This record gives C-alpha cells, structure tokens and sequence, in this order.
C-alpha cells in the first residue's frame, strides 16, 4: 500500500 | 491523415511514437525497418505509446512508423485445418520451408493461407444471377480433405445480388471466385475472409445443452458430467493427465474440430505434442486416417513475447467460433490460462497502470469472462438453418494448489463445471487424481432428462454412488481417532462397498487397451452392478439382523468370494480384444451369479 | 423544464483505458450523461467521471476500442441519470442498462425519477409488524421473515442457491387467509428481481423458470450477463430499487426486492474504483464499500401513513467459505439476520440444503404472533431446535459411545433426527407447503415424544395441541 | 402420478405464453399508435414552417439561443440556401443585443458553400471558430427533445390518469 | 556494416544510484554499449537502458563512484552487444564480463553473435528420449536425467549443493554401454560453468576439482566472485549460453550448462530495476521476472538435421526454506521439476540429502523402457514412490498417537524408511553407481513386503523378478 502511494505521489511531478 | 510518424522513444517492449493524430485505438502500425507489427493502446494528443509483438533490440529514435487503418485480425480459408501457427497466426512450417533455416527471422511477412494451391471448388448450385443473398449464407464447399469439407460463406454484415458464379473447377484464392452487386454500389469477394479477432461472431439464437459429451475417464463423465456445447476447466500445477484427456476426446468423441491452443509452453512439451499427436491415427469408416485432419495447432512457447501470449488465445478462439458458424461441433482445449493472466499483469504493470491485488489488474475477471463466455450451442446465420456447438475446456494452474489467488477464484466464479484435482491423489497416484468433494457440476439436470429417454436407470445409481463415497469420506474422517475399533457391521458394509468403488471403478490405466475409454453404457452397467451388490447385502444383513442369526461381512466374505472376485475383475472386459455383447453379457451373468450366490446364503 | 439546444465536441485529448479526456466543454457538471458516436456509425453511452475547469472525463459504458482523436462526436445531455418508471413494467424484462430485450417496446414512461433515490427520514419508519410466506417451509417455519426485514443469504460457490431463489420468486406471497379466503381476494403483493454478474446458463434458466411459473403478471425482471460492460453491473441495483420505492410509496403495494451474487457487485465496483487511480483499502476493496452497500441496503422498510413495505433479501457468495471474507462481514453488519446453506448437507443430496443451526433471526419475535398466525409457532419453533440439537450432538455421541449402550430414548432422538431431515428440510422444488402445512408436519414430528420430553412447550397449549 | 404432473404442467406452459403474447400485443399496438402521433406532429409543424412572418421570428429566436449557447470568438452559422436572406436578417438583428447582453464583442460570419441537407425541415446549426464545437438546432431534434420530456404528461392525457396512483411523490 | 566514426559527449545531466543520464544524443540506439572515461584515466563500460527524446540513461557495470560532472566522457558505440565466439574458449577462465583472468591473451573472434539469442522455430524442435547416466540413485532410477531436459537443483543455506555439483559434473556418461566399447567411448560432454555471486572458497574447489579431474580441456569458465560490482550479474549467464549455443550448434558437441546461485540474480533483477523506479511486482521484484527467466531457461533442447544438444542444470538456494519464495516458484513453473536437497535429512549427516518424493523430471517417463534403459525400469519407480509416500504418512500418524493403536504393518513401513535412507539415498563422495545396479537395488529393497501387498506393479513383472 504505502509503496504505491509513493509513486502515485511521484507521479504527480 | 500523414501516413508516417516517427519513434519517440523507447523503454523495454513500450515504445512512444510522435507526429500521428490521425490515429485511434488498437490499430496495427510497422516499426522500424525490420516492419514490426505493433499496436496502439494508449493516445494522448499528438503522441501515442505503441506495444511491439517481437524483441525492440536496436531501434533507434526517429525510425518511421507505417500506419494501417485495421485492428487484429486473423485470416480465415482453406487451409487453416491440418497446421501449427503463432500468436498472431503466422505458419512456422511455411517459414521454415521458405527460410530453410532453423530461426525465427525478425519480421518476416508471409501469408497467413497459401496463395499458390488450388482447391475444388464447388458452388451451391441453387443461386442464379440475381438471386438476394445475406450474410452467412453458404454458396460453395471445398474438400479439405478425406474428412472434412470446408463451407464456404459470405461474411456477415454483408448483403445483395449475384452477378456472377464461376462454375466448378480449380481455383485459389488470388482470384474472384463470387461477384455481388449490392444497391447502388458493387464489390467482388474470394475465398479469404478477414475477422477482428476482438469481436464475437454473430448467431441466430442460442440454445440450451442437451446432448452429453463423450470422454473415455469415467471419473467426471458419470460423476461431474461435461455436455456438449460445455464450459469446464482443469486446474493443477501442470497438466497432470491433460494431454491425455485431450488425446482421448479426440480418438473417442462426436466432436468434428479439435482446437488445442498452447500459451506459455515448456519447450519439449510442445515438442512432445508435434511429434506425437500427428502420427496418432483413427478408424473412420474403418480406414484409418490421421486425426490431423480434424486438428489445429496454436504454438507459443514461453521465451515468446507478452503481446503473443495475449493475442494466442483470442485467435485461438476465433478459429473456434468461425469453425461453430460453420455447422460443426467443435471442441477447444486452452493451456495455463495462469501464464496468460501473469502477462497481462506485466504489460498492465508496464503502462502504469494502478494495480489492485496482488498485482493482477482488477479488469481481469471481466477480460476472463469475455473469453470463456463466447462458448455454447447456437442455431446460426444463414439459409442452410444448420446447427453447431463449441465446448470449451480451461486450464488453471494455481500458485500454491489452492484457491487462494484471484485468478482461480474469479474463473471458479464463472465456470459451470469445475474440475478440481486433489494433490494427495496425485500422489497415491491412483490416477486420473480427481478430487470428487470441492468439484461440481451445473448440468446433471438437463442431462436427467436425456439419461431418462435413453437408459432409465443412470440417475438414481449414480445418486447412491455419490451418497456412498461420500459416507464412507464421512466415516473415514470419523475413524482415524478410534483406529477403526468402533466399525460396525454396517460401516464394515458401507466402508468395503465404497472402497471397491474406489479401486475398481474410480481409476483407469490409460496405458492399457481395457482402460484408455469406457464409454456411456459400459460406465452405466458397472455402476448398476455396484449398487446391486450393495442392496443386497444391506437387505440380507437387515433382515437376518430383525430376525435371527444376524449375517456379518465373515459370512459374506465366505460364502460369496468369487462374486466379489468376479466384480473387480468387470474392470478387465478389453472392448478391445471383445465385442459388445460378450461384455454385456458377461456383467448380465455375473449380475445372475451374485444373485444365485445371496440365494444360496439367505 | 429543459429548453436549451444540446452541446456536441470533436475534442479529444487523448484516451487511456476505459476512460477519455476532452476538453473546452462549457460549464460541465459532475454525474452528466454523454453520448457518443464513432467513425463506424456506432452508438455509446458514458458518464462523467472527472471535472476540472474546461477539461472533462468520461468513462464510456460499452468499453473503449476504435476512438480516433479527430474523428469522434461526444453529444452531452446536461442531465443526470433519469429512471422512467412507470407501474406497466410488470412483466417485462429488460437488460442491465433498462433496454428491454423481450421484443416488447419502449416503456411509455409514467414518471421520471433519481436513479440515485434519497434517504428516507428515520423519523417516518415504522416497526414491521407481520409475517410473509416464501413458499419454502424449512424458512418461514423455523425463521420468520417481517416485512421490512433485511434478511441475506450466505451461499458459496458451486451450491444450488439460485434455484432456492427461484423457488422463493415463484412462491412468495402472503397469509392472510387465517380468518377468511374472501378477505384474502385483496392481493398486492409484487416482486422485483435483479440477476447481475449472471453467466449465460443461468440467465436462461431463470427466465425460463419464471415464464413457467405463470405468475409473471406480477414479477418484473432485471438481467445483467457477465458479458454486458462491467460499469452496467453497478447501475442493474440502483434502476431496481427506484423501480421498488416508485411501486411501494406510490401504489401502496407490498414489494419483495430480491438481489443475486453481490460478490459481483462488488468486483464491479473495486474495478471501477482502480480505474478512477483511487487508492487501495482494505484487501484490495475500497474504503466506502460501507457506505456503498449501506446505501443500497438501506432503501426499505415501511414508512408512516402509506399502506406499503420493501422487504430484501440479498444473496451472496463467500470466497473459500471464509466467513470473516469482508464482503459478508459487512453484509452482516449492515443487515438483521442471516440464513445459512452448508456444503455436506448439498452433499447429503437434500435439497434445500438449508443448515438452520447457525441460522439466526432478529425479528423473529414481533414478525408472529396471536392472530396474524396461530397462537402456537414460537414454542414449536424452539421445541424443534432443541430436540434436532440435542439429535445430532446424540449421533456425534453414539459415534463413539456404541449403539449398545443407547436408552431407546436415544433411539426417539436419532429417529427425530431423520424424520425431520427426511420431510421438514426435504420439499422438492414444487412442493408449494404453507405455513399452516409446515406447523402440521412440525406437531406430527413432536409427537413422537410424550409431553413429558417437550420440556419447551406450555402445559396450556399441551392440553390442546399434543393429543392430536 | 408423474404422467397427471406432466400434463397439468404442461397446460400451464402453454396456457401462461399465450397470455404474456396477448399482453405484449397489447403493447405493442400502443407504441405503434404513439409514433403515428409523432409522425402527425413531425408533418404539422413541417406545414407550419411555411408561414413566413411567425418564422422570421422564431429563426431570430432559435439563433440568439445558440449565440448564447456557444460564446466563442468566432463563429459560423449555417442554414438551407433558400433560406439564407432570412437568417441574414435574423444575424442583423441579434448581434447588437447580444453584444450589449454580454459587454463583449464577437465575429460572426455565415458560409456560402456548405449548407444543410434540403430533407431538413428547418432551423440552423452553429459552429466555433476551429468547426470543433457546434450546437444543432433544428426543428427535428427540438422535437424529440420535447416530446421524450414530455411523454408522461402526454400519456396522462391520452390514457388517463392510472387507477392505483394514491400520491405525486 | 558499420564503417562510420563514433560520437563522443561530455553533457551528463546527472547520475542516480548506478546510473547515469545525458543530454544532446543524436538518435540513440536502444540497448547499445557506451565506454566512460574517467578522470583519472580508467574506462569502463555501460548499457543504454531507456530512451527518449534527446534525453538518454545507461547503467555502468563496473559501478559508478567518483564520476565527475563535467570531465567524464561517454563514447557511443552505435551496436548491441556483439561478443566474440570461437572453439579455442575452452580451457580458459573469464570474469564476468569476458575480460580474461588467466593471465592468457585477449579473445580471438571465429565470429560474432548477437547476445540476447534468436530463438529458434519451435516447429524443428526435437524432442529427446535419450538417457544421461549420473550414478547418482537419487536421480537416477527415481526422477533420472535424460539429455535435453532443464531439470533445476533447489537447496539453501548451509548444504553441500556445490560438491554435488561438482560431482554430478565429474561422471557424466550415457547408459548404452551395452554394445561395442568404441560405441560408448566416443561420447563426451563439453563443460560450461557461470558462478553468480559466489565467493573465494567456491571458486578455487571448482578449479582445484576441475584441475583434479584433468578434464580442463573440455571445460569452460566464467567467474562472478561477490566483491565484483554487482550489476554485471545480468548478464553473465548470457554470455555463457551464447558460447553453449555455438557450442552446440556450430561444432556439434553435447554439452552440459550449469548455473549457479540464481538467488543472486534476481537480486540484481531487482536492484536494478529498483533503481529505475518502475512500477513493481511480488515481494518488491519486477512483474517481469518470468518473460526474464523464460528467455534465459528455454535456451535448450535439440535440433532436426543437427547432433548437439544442450542440457542445462541450474541451482539455486531457497530463502529461508520457503517453497512457496517467488524465484522457486517460477523456477518450478519454466523448468521441468526439482530435485530438492532437503535440510533435514542433511541435519542426519545423510548426503546427497535430497528428498525424492517432491524431486519431479516429467521426461523420465518416456525415456525409460525396453531398449532405452529396460523393459523393467517404470513399476519400481512409482512403486518405490509409493511406498515412501505411505511411510511418511506412517511417521506421521506415529507422531498424532503412537504404537498403541498402530499394528505390524506400520513396524515393516517404517523399517522400510529407515532402511531406504540407509541403502538407497546414501552413496559417498566418489560412489559410482550403475543404472541396472540400482534397480537391483530397488528390488532388494521392494522384497521386504510380500508380493501381494504391491498394487501399482502388475503381476506380470513379479512373476519374472520378484522370486529369489
């Protein structure tokens, strides 16, 4: 869970 | 509306693609200047993101990318029967003819069909100049061969006169062999039908299962029955007697085409099969012939692509659906759908694509069901009002041998039969290893009715065999902590009869000619046997326990050991080495002798 | 009301899965129904998902393929979603979008309505205050259904539960009758039924089975194949339950809602929610199932000064036949009561195979009682429990404990044992028994005993109901 | 036993698909008889397009709607050829009050190669300046737009109100 | 062929981890090899790994430290990896990236092969029935080797995996020795060895094994020790089966793969995608791994109109004794079985400590029989199986309750056991076994039941081996 919301977080760069 | 674009980028098999707006969805495109077949599965603007089906080694940025106007599709024609073929259907036997090498060339671009054999056409006979026609309507035939006569038809969506009919004789599909003038405009047509391989095929009506299909494993055939026109799947790790129930379906069955798509396949596996399934043969009209004939073949081994390994099973079951609107009965056989699922996940992971358990895309189940559903039996197009079926037959491998995984549950959820195997089986290697407790079956009662106007006598037989077994599970969960100390006279009975049930009549030797198929009747007169023996000595237990000298299993072992003797040795009645009559016969008399023998010792 | 010409855009600005982004659209508005048209000619409704200044977003229904980014006309209707209900829609049959599909014509609309419903006040509900009848004797006997009563049914995979609700749609009714049959003429009873996540098989069989019953005057159905698009499986509940509150609260009637398979439902909606790049919740399904399911559920009851009731029964399937699987954990929470079916009794080929010994119910105790049925059902009930519990736990003893050793007591318990398997549970798919029938075969199953051993039932009623 | 079973049970087959094919008539001839009603309403407004004074007016207000409607810097309005000295008018006349009804100041141009299909009963469409946006508005969809928001009122009125309806909402 | 200079850039927009992107590439090629020149005057190389625009990213294999900003170049070579082959590879010893270590001259290329492998038309794929004799009766007689096959060796930490190998290496052989002695002289296997993240004492027992043996003219090498940079992992192995393909299809010689310690692969699989940021799978390694290991293990089997033969036995290691770990699971699923060095039997001093009853090889079954190896081979097999099967079972109910309510028979099974692990498993260091002595073996083992007892072996072979 957390990991995938690292990259949705990333994503938004 | 140019025609060329340019290679943006590249990472892995995704590739990104400028300067093209005058695009749209899952069209094919060519790639570099080896002319990859690609397709596209994302927009956005002017760019795109194109998923390549071969290896992307080496190509560059600024490669030219040839647009088409037209999805995926697969050809369809004579020929087809009697071959082996790629994800994308591509003939490797053809390639390694014209090649006469041992590779795979990067982007070789052959025919599906051939183009320079001629065949014997035939038209109907029945439609002059003039005559309206429809979709679907047959107009000509062409011998495949020996076995088979392939229809020829008019693709559906399509409608208007006849111009002109070339008489028979032979022709090839280069040429015009139909001409039609629809109202206002006019087109000529060939043998070569051209079908999205993403669309369903249309039909009349749909029908409902009424018909049995024949298989030669007893287990899941008198127990969880599989009809004509049937959905089922076959779990485990591996094909664990898979091949087999494929190879005997074919050999013993009412089934007219034999599909069998490899996905994922182990190298020497599907050496095993080509080069064995074609010199296996089969007694027609009493010459044999090879059961090639009524085959084909869709190869895909693992090293392949992911973008193959999706395509495979969708033009796999094209070929299938067009073989049904035919008017034949068809028979498919999938393999590691697992694998299949496995690499949609990658090339769902590769997209960016928000995953939602355990990786798999939750769209799985929806994509799954799109496939398994285009199964059943139809009433189909056209004015022959011919008639046609196809059963397919899935193939699970679980992670873990479990239901566990979204995968096998969400086939297990949509699937009519279900097949499980049991491993502890598969290791007592009392084969075919089925489970026959977490397996089911949604068509006993359609197949009540057929099983009634036919024989009378199946349905409550097979009832007591299932209530039987199945005591005998429960009794067995019972004793394992008493060591069988509190067994009764009874559940000595109970426990005996469904442990002969178990050896003699739940397991065959497919390597022996007495085994390798029982058909309905043979099936049905073991099982009448079974409960016939079982009856009787309930009932004589029974009453000399109300009345008088009560009879246990000792005396019944005495006195009737050679009925017993007898009855295991039914299995052994070769149809073969013997006709009918001497087998029926034979289970008939030993039927006799065991009531003689219960006479004798009431 | 709505006078203003339609909007229509060739802007596409890119598509990505099941989803397409435009933009320049004029004042959009969430939850707005948008058509569509392809170069081929074909025709595809959508909804808007997204919403940010000029950009738009709509998830097409039927599933993207083929949408070219020049070529692609996206009308827009300025209007949410709009059931037309109407009281003619009995005997009908219809697809998951409404579409009928039983080569009967367009619903010539009576009324317009909220796909979405409202909440009803908690203020205007009213206490359920009688029994129904389904039709199966092993259920209302032994667990009685109120009106109002939110009761499910937990089934798993590969289990007969779709025919035990076919039998329930073909049989479920009313008993009124206890004083007079020429009162109980006045019948207003209906049933709405909604297959969704449905294979092919079973669809038609369902629909054969009702044409069968002959009693499709009252029934009205909802279909929803697996093949249909995935986004229609969350749209079958919402159109059938308007269609039960337009029926209940504007014709008075009494209206039995019946779901299948949630387990459906709720893939459908965790797909949706991964597709709108949400983020994960609990086991992979998202956050508000809770409030998802609570408003689905939450539409019955009876409401103050209007002569009508919704009663649900909703179906489900539990993965691995684990209880604590979320889907019914929450089910459980949200509803009252719960109704079990077992796999060994299905492997003891009875049918039903329901196991009322982990069957419960919540409003048991206010649903019967004098007058509305006989003074003499919840003591039966109990005196039936007790002695089938003590029947069974008494095999599991004489398992061990040697058929020898037993009083012939024993054998009385043993012999309750297999009568009420072989007759109460045991009634065939046909077998229409009432209530009054079903407490017939419950006193000739106690009266196998004395009075003495009926330790659960009241000496008053005894002298009346035990020397029959 | 089971042959008495099998008989009655059959009877009823037969008996309820007769009375679900009745019923379905039923309805049927009722759809039939709505189209037909559409059909008359299709044909009289197509005669009442001919009066030409009432249609000066009602083409000025179809127009200023889509002017409104659209709210673009450029524009485009295309209508039947025959028709053209009339929306010329109804141009004149709109853009001034729109100007002053928005504070704004617009380009409106009317083509003089493409026009719409003669079939066409008659109004307009309008475009955007890049032909991306256009807003349809002729008396055909007008038509159905109405008639499909109005259905309930017009069976109110041509079947009566229903026997069991106790409320409004 | 290329004869145009190559570019050279000195624009690095940065470096991440062991990467590093530039700026201002004129049509970059996918998966080329670029050469860094530091600033102190080494060089080393890299691989280009995504593309786009005029942006470009490589990976070093050497690992990146003290790369400046501004001084580094980075030379474009414009070709995939092109590595040099030729039959004089044998006896010799490389490092991971074919830089020799022996001391000898640099590689003389016979030609240049494309590293990733074309593969081959699944059409002309023999299929092989020809048997390997080992000695080993583990392998031999109960999940035996045949040429061609892909059979993997699972084992963990702690156990003797390596001296099996080197063992298994050391009397390879076929089992037609029955006719003329210069028919089975002839016959002999080429080497090629790929150790993967070992360290030193591995490395010098496999060359002080090999040197032993005197076999070094036909053996091959490639070392990876675990203080060499880690990233170079990826495609050592490559390399190794490009030269067993020209091996095998070039010169025409069987040859024998070994891959060792894959656990150490997938870790750099997983590092280096780690690094890229890409969207991951199970247990944080890439969704890939399969199509990865697919491509890496397929590389076998035999050729129409060709001689050679490839026959690849890969180890690995199993984290913390997991059979359900990802890497074996995989494993499992390409290959074609196990053989599973089991734990417990090594913590009972038992070696090769290997548990056949999961140990699988789905070719043993037709490359057995009449002719092959013996009429007499299959029945003692799955018997032998089963029997191990059951006494397992035994010691199991043994251990839920014990010898009180067992009998005679669960005695005899469990004599069998221990008597199997004491005669068949257990062999030696240098014991050489022949297949025909191993079923003697067997069937000295199966005599301690009676002849009836058995049910999986027909009557038909006792009446003509059972008796003595």
């Amino acid at each position: 869970f957390y990991r995938l919301k690292k990259i949705q977080e990333k994503k938004k760069i | 509306e140019s025609t060329f674009g340019y290679v943006h980028g590249v990472s892995g098999p995704v590739v990104t693609a400028c300067d093209m707006a005058g695009a749209a969805m899952y069209e094919l495109v060519r790639v570099g200047h080896s002319e990859l077949v690609g397709e596209i599965i994302r927009l956005e603007g002017d760019m795109a993101t194109i998923q390549v089906y071969e290896e992307t080694s080496g190509v560059s940025v600024g490669d030219p990318v040839l647009r088409t106007g037209k999805p995926l599709s697969v050809e369809l024609g004579p020929g087809i029967m009697g071959a082996i073929f790629d994800g994308i259907q591509r003939p490797l036997s053809d390639i390694s003819s014209q090649t006469q090498s041992i590779y795979i060339p990067r982007g070789v671009n052959v025919s599906a069909l051939s183009r320079d054999i001629k065949w014997e056409f035939i038209p109907s006979k029945n439609l002059r100049v003039g005559s309206h026609i429809t979709g679907g309507d047959i107009y000509g035939i062409v011998n495949e061969n020996s076995l088979i006569k392939h229809k020829i038809m008019l693709p559906p969506r399509n409608r208007g006169s006849v111009t002109y009919i070339a008489p028979p004789g032979n022709y090839d599909a280069s040429d015009v062999v139909l001409e039609l003038e629809f109202e206002g405009v006019k087109e000529k047509f060939s043998m070569v039908q051209v079908w999205p391989v993403r669309q369903v095929r249309p039909v009349t009506e749909k029908l409902p299962a009424n018909h049995p299909l024949l298989t030669g494993q007893r287990v899941l055939d008198a127990l969880f029955p599989c009809v004509q026109g049937g959905t089922t799947a076959i779990p485990g790790a591996f094909g664990c007697g898979k091949t087999v129930i494929s190879q005997s379906l074919s050999k013993y069955s009412n089934s007219d085409v034999i599909i069998y798509v490899g996905c994922g396949e182990r190298g020497n596996e599907m050496s095993e099969v080509l080069r064995d399934f074609p010199e296996l043969t089969m007694e027609v009209d009493g010459k044999v012939e090879s059961i090639m004939k009524r085959t084909a073949l869709v190869a895909n081994t693992s090293n392949m692509p992911v973008a193959a390994r999706e395509a495979s099973i969708y033009t796999g079951i094209t070929l299938s659906e067009y073989f049904r609107d035919m008017g034949y009965h068809v028979s498919m056989m999938a393999d590691s759908t697992s694998r299949w699922a496995e690499a949609l996940r990658e090339i769902s992971g590769r997209l960016a694509e928000m995953p939602a358990d355990s990786g798999y895309p939750a769209y799985l189940g929806a994509r799954l069901a799109s496939f398994y559903e285009r199964a059943g039996r139809v009433k189909c197009l056209g004015n022959p009002e011919r008639e046609g079926s196809v059963s397919i037959v899935g193939a699970v491998s679980p992670p873990g041998g479990d239901f566990s995984d979204p995968v096998t549950s969400a086939t297990l959820g949509i699937v009519q039969v279900f097949w499980g195997l049991d491993k502890k089986l598969a290791q007592r290697k009392h084969f075919p290893s089925v489970n026959w407790l977490i397996s089911y079956s949604k068509y006993m009662r359609a197949l009540d009715e057929y099983y009634d106007k036919h024989f009378t006598e199946f349905v409550p037989l097979r009832t007591k065999a299932k209530e039987i077994l199945q005591e005998e599970e429960d009794l067995a969960e019972i004793v394992q902590l008493v060591g069988k100390a509190s067994l009764a006279e009874t559940d000595k009975i109970t426990l005996e009869v469904a442990k002969l049930i178990k050896d003699d009549f739940l397991q065959q030797n497919g390597y022996t000619p007495y085994d390798r198929f029982c058909p309905f009747y043979k099936t049905v007169g073991m099982l009448s046997n079974m409960i016939s023996f079982y009856d009787m000595a309930r009932r004589a237990v029974e009453t000399t326990a109300q009345s008088d000298n009560k009879i246990t299993w000792s005396i019944i072992r005495e006195h009737m050991g050679e009925i017993l003797y007898k009855l295991s040795s039914m299995k052994f009645k070769d149809p073969v080495k013997d006709g009918e009559a001497k087998i029926k016969a034979d289970y008939a008399q030993l039927l006799e002798d065991m009531q003689n023998a219960f006479r004798s010792l009431e | 009301y709505l006078s203003q010409p339609r909007l229509t855009y060739k802007t596409v600005s890119g598509v990505n899965g099941p989803l397409v982004i435009l933009d320049h659209v004029k004042f959009p508005r969430y939850a707005e129904i948008v058509h569509l048209t392809l170069p081929d000619g074909t025709k595809r409704s959508g909804q808007v998902l997204e919403v940010s200044g000029s950009k738009a977003v709509v998830q097409v229904f039927e599933g993207t393929s083929g949408i070219d980014a020049k070529k692609t006309s996206c009308e827009f209707t300025g209007d949410i979603l709009r059931t037309p209900v109407s009281e003619d829609m009995l005997g009908r049959v219809f697809n998951g979008s409404g579409k009928p599909i039983d080569r009967g014509p367009v619903v010539l609309a009576e009324d317009f309505l909220d796909i979405m419903g409202q909440p009803i006040n908690p203020q205007c509900r009213i206490y359920p205050e009688e029994m129904i009848q389904t039709g199966i004797s092993a259920i209302d006997g032994m667990n009685s259904i109120a009106r109002g009563q939110k009761i499910p049914i937990f089934s798993a995979a590969g289990l007969p539960h779709n025919e035990i609700a076919a039998q329930i749609c073909r049989q479920a009714g009313l008993v009124k009758k206890s004083k007079d049959v020429v009162d109980y003429s006045e019948e207003n009873f209906a049933i709405v039924f909604a297959a969704m996540g449905v294979n092919m098989e079973t669809a038609r069989f369902f629909k054969s089975d009702f044409e069968e019953n002959g009693s499709m005057d009252n029934v009205c159905l909802f279909l929803n194949l697996a093949n249909d698009p995935t986004i229609e499986r969350i749209i079958t509940p919402r159109l059938a339950l308007t269609t039960a509150e337009f029926l209940a609260y504007q014709c008075e009637k009494h209206v039995l809602v019946i779901l299948t398979d949630m387990s459906s439902y709720a893939e459908a909606l965790r797909e949706v929610s991964a597709a709108r790049e949400e983020v994960p919740g609990r086991r992979g399904f998202p956050g508000y199932m809770y409030t998802d399911l609570a408003t689905i559920y939450e539409r019955a009851g009876r409401v103050e000064g209007r002569n009508g009731s919704i009663t649900q029964i909703p179906i489900l399937t539990m993965p691995n036949d684990d209880i604590t699987h979320p889907i019914p954990d929450l089910t459980g929470y949200i509803t009252e009561g719960q109704i079990y079916v077992d796999r060994q009794l299905h492997n003891r080929q009875i049918y039903p195979p329901i196991n009322v010994l982990p069957s419960l119910s919540r409003l048991m105790k206010s649903a019967i009682g004098e007058g509305m049925t006989r003074k003499d059902h919840a003591d039966v009930s109990n005196q039936l429990y007790a002695c089938y519990a003590i029947g069974k736990d008494v095999q599991a003893m004489k398992a061990v404990v040697g058929e020898e050793a037993l009083t012939s007591d024993d054998l009385l318990y043993l012999e309750f044992l297999q009568k009420f398997e072989k007759n109460f549970i045991t009634q065939g798919p046909y077998e229409n028994r009432t209530v009054y029938e079903t407490l017939d075969i419950g006193w000739q199953l106690l009266r196998i005993f004395p009075k003495e051993m009926l330790k659960r039932i009241p000496q008053s009623t005894l002298s009346e109901f035990y020397p029959r | 036993e089971k042959k008495e079973k099998q008989i009655e049970q059959q009877k009823k087959i037969q008996m309820s698909n007769l009375m679900n094919q009745a019923r379905l008539k039923v309805l049927r001839a009722r759809d039939d008889l709505i189209t037909d009603l559409l059909n008359e309403a299709k044909q009289r407004l197509s005669k009442v397009v001919k009066d030409t004074t009432r249609y000066q007016v009602l083409l000025d207000g179809l127009v200023l709607q889509g002017l409104y409607q659209l709210l673009e810097p450029r524009m485009i309005v295309r209508c039947r050829k025959q028709d053209f000295p009339l929306v010329k008018a109804a141009v004149q006349k709109a853009i001034p009050m729109y100007k002053i009804a928005t504070k704004k100041d617009v380009d409106v141009q009317i083509d003089q190669e493409a026009y719409l299909p003669e079939e066409i009963a008659g109004g307009v469409e309008i475009y955007n300046g890049d032909r991306k946006i256009k807003v349809s508005n002729t008396l055909e969809s007008r038509l159905d737009l109405i008639a499909q928001q109005m259905m309930p009122e017009v069976r109110g009125a041509l079947f009566g109100a229903n026997a069991n309806r106790k409320f409004l909402d």
